[PDB]
């Protein structure tokens, strides 16, 4: 409806090279009122 | 190793777009007409 | 009006025109390249249709 949202987590893991069975919830951090048309995204990593 | 995201719909500024990012200062979080790198990402030096 | 209006016409107000579908609510739309009206693929600032 032209508001952007973002919610997180961030947790401690010990699993080598998958994502870990189990659950957890995310909690609600930010609205944007950007107003934009968006149909696709790209990540920045760090080199 | 993430900093964040680019959201929009052509990306080269043709149309307004999102940019967001937690660089080494500060996050930043912007909507403007960019021209986006073919390749964006966030460079470190790292030497010996 | 009364502070607005230019006696020449104050041309520096406009609205969009042709769109080739409605907008989203609380859309903004500032692409102003060159209206595909007719059947005909058009290119360049101008052309019929
Ligand atoms: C948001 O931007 C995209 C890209 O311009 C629009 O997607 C296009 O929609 C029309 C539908 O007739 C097609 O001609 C294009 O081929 C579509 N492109 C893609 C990449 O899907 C989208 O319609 C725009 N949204 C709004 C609300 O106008
Ligand atoms: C992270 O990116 C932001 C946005 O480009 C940088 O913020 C600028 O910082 C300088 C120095 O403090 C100011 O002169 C500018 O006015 C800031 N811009 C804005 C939009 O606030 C920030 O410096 C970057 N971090 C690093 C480590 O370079």
């Amino acid at each position: 409806d032209g508001y952007f949202k973002i919610y997180s987590k961030h947790t401690p893991i010990n699993l080598v090279r998958d994502l870990p069975q189990g659950f957890s919830a995310l909690e609600p951090l930010v609205d944007l009122p950007i107003g934009i048309n968006i149909t696709r995204f790209q990540t920045l990593l760090a080199l | 190793i993430i900093r964040g995201w680019i959201f929009g719909t052509t990306l080269d500024s043709k149309t307004q777009s999102l940019l967001i990012v937690n660089n080494a200062t500060n996050v930043v979080i912007k909507v403007c007409e960019f021209q986006f790198c073919n390749d964006p990402f966030l460079g470190v030096y790292h030497k010996n | 009006n009364n502070l607005d209006s230019k006696v020449g016409g104050n041309y520096n107000y406009l609205y969009r025109l042709f769109r080739k579908s409605n907008l989203k609510p609380f859309e903004r739309d500032i692409s102003t390249e060159i209206y595909q009206a007719g059947s005909t693929p058009c290119n360049g600032v101008e052309g019929f249709n």
